């Protein structure tokens, strides 16, 4: 039999079979009330759409059950009782939530076995590492997660409620300042597309701003669904600059470069070196051209000159969490780590705490 | 060799208790 891997994001579900190079199912994490994912969107003007996962944490369990059902039966076309299933969770996911995921997998879906891994840990594993610090940033939440020998270090984890959806909202705001108007849910989707296709991170923000002066060499045109053509200029890099300057959207938080530094500085002196040399980026919001080079530059400025800095950001990093799960679930020596149905029946949902770490 | 090497790095993984004893693993 084959293991399943499901990475349930605030924005997108990534699901597929262990051993595959990529998730075969990638679809919106929405339920419309009934309808799930891409079917829900197409039927939006009759159903009422909702995101069951908020900032990486499951908040609507009845809708989450719908997502998992749709994942097994409609996307993957499997019987869940025939497949061990690896799920993912956010750093700092509450104990009760892990228990509820476990209870549902065994009691509702009758999986023969399951496991739940921290998303950032899987990102690290996908790069062939067990020690490093991961910047994982998706649609709903961003974390800095230092990890030593597979263990996320809870006291040093940084959570930031600034991610992809927030960047989309900010881009709507600043494009609206240039004379355009993006306000509705439908219009937000257009702006998400603009963001994904045209935004980038400047190496030197102030210099890039000054460049948007000397010229229009940074300007791109974008055709709207109604055929109107708009022009985007310094918004291309002002949008993700917010990750380095959260004050752009009024947040008091330090930017992702400083929170990376702060996270490392909370860790044991003798592992700091290993964290600096193994900075892995994962998630859709790390996909901006220029982001790795900018992180390299900002971390170098904060760190001792004695420190070797390495940013690891592979082309496939949008899916590194899923890919890490695919690798882990396919390991021969991982088979002893699954929670089996037998162990569950004997121990109940709390089994997840002693098996999944 | 991700799978193999990761298997090896995961093979000799320490326990939570011994990372705690070494002041590496701490509660929030
Ligand atoms: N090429 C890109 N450039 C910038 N942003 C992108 C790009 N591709 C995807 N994104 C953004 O990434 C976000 C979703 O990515 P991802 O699937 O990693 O999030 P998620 O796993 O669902 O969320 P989370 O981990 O926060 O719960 C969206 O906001 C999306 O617009
Ligand atoms: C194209 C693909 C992108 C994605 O990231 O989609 C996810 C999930 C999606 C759910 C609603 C949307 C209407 C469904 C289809 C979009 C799915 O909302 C997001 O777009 C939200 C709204 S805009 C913001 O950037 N993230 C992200
Ligand atoms: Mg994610």
């Amino acid at each position: 039999t084959t293991a399943l891997v499901c990475d349930n994001g605030s924005g997108l579900v990534k699901a597929g079979f262990a051993g595959d190079d990529a998730p075969r199912a990638v679809f919106p994490s929405i339920v419309g009330r009934s309808y799930v994912g891409d079917e829900a969107q197409s039927k939006r003007g009759i159903l009422t759409l909702k995101y069951p996962i908020e900032h990486g944490i499951i908040t609507n369990w009845d809708d989450m059950e719908k997502i998992w059902h749709h994942t097994f039966y409609n996307e993957l076309r499997v019987a869940p009782e025939e497949h061990p299933t690896l799920l993912t969770e956010a750093p700092l996911n509450p104990k009760a939530n892990r228990e509820k995921m476990t209870q549902i997998m065994f009691e509702t879906f009758n999986v023969p076995a399951m496991y739940v891994a921290i998303q950032a840990v899987l990102s690290l594993y996908a790069s062939g590492r067990t020690t490093g610090i991961v910047l994982d940033s998706g649609d709903g939440v961003t974390h800095n997660v230092p990890i030593y020998e597979g263990y996320a270090l809870p006291h040093a984890i940084m959570r930031l409620d600034l991610a992809g959806r927030d960047l989309t909202d900010y881009l709507m705001k600043i494009l609206t300042e240039r004379g355009y108007s993006f306000v509705t849910t439908a219009e937000r989707e257009i702006v998400r597309d603009i963001k994904e296709k045209l935004c980038y991170v400047a190496l030197d923000f102030e210099n890039e701003m000054a460049t948007a002066a000397s010229s229009s060499s940074l300007e791109k045109s974008y055709e709207l669904p109604d055929g109107q053509v708009i022009t985007i200029g310094n918004e291309r890099f002002r949008c993700p600059e917010t990750l380095f300057q959260p004050s752009f959207i009024g947040m008091e938080s330090a930017g992702i470069h400083e929170t990376t530094y702060n996270s490392i500085m909370k860790c044991d002196i003798d592992i700091r070196k290993d964290l600096y040399a193994n900075n892995v980026m994962s998630g859709g919001t790390t996909m901006y051209p220029g982001i790795a080079d900018r992180m390299q530059k900002e971390i170098t400025a904060l760190a001792p000159s004695t420190m070797k800095i390495k940013i690891i950001a592979p082309p496939e990093r949008k899916y590194s969490v899923w890919i890490g799960g695919s690798i882990l679930a396919s390991l021969s020596t991982f088979q002893q780590m699954w929670i089996t149905k037998q162990e569950y029946d004997e121990a109940g949902p709390s089994i997840v705490h002693r098996k999944c770490f | 060799q991700i799978g193999t090497k990761l298997t090896r790095r995961l093979s000799q993984r320490p326990t939570a208790e011994e990372l705690e004893q070494r002041n590496i693993l701490k509660p929030r």
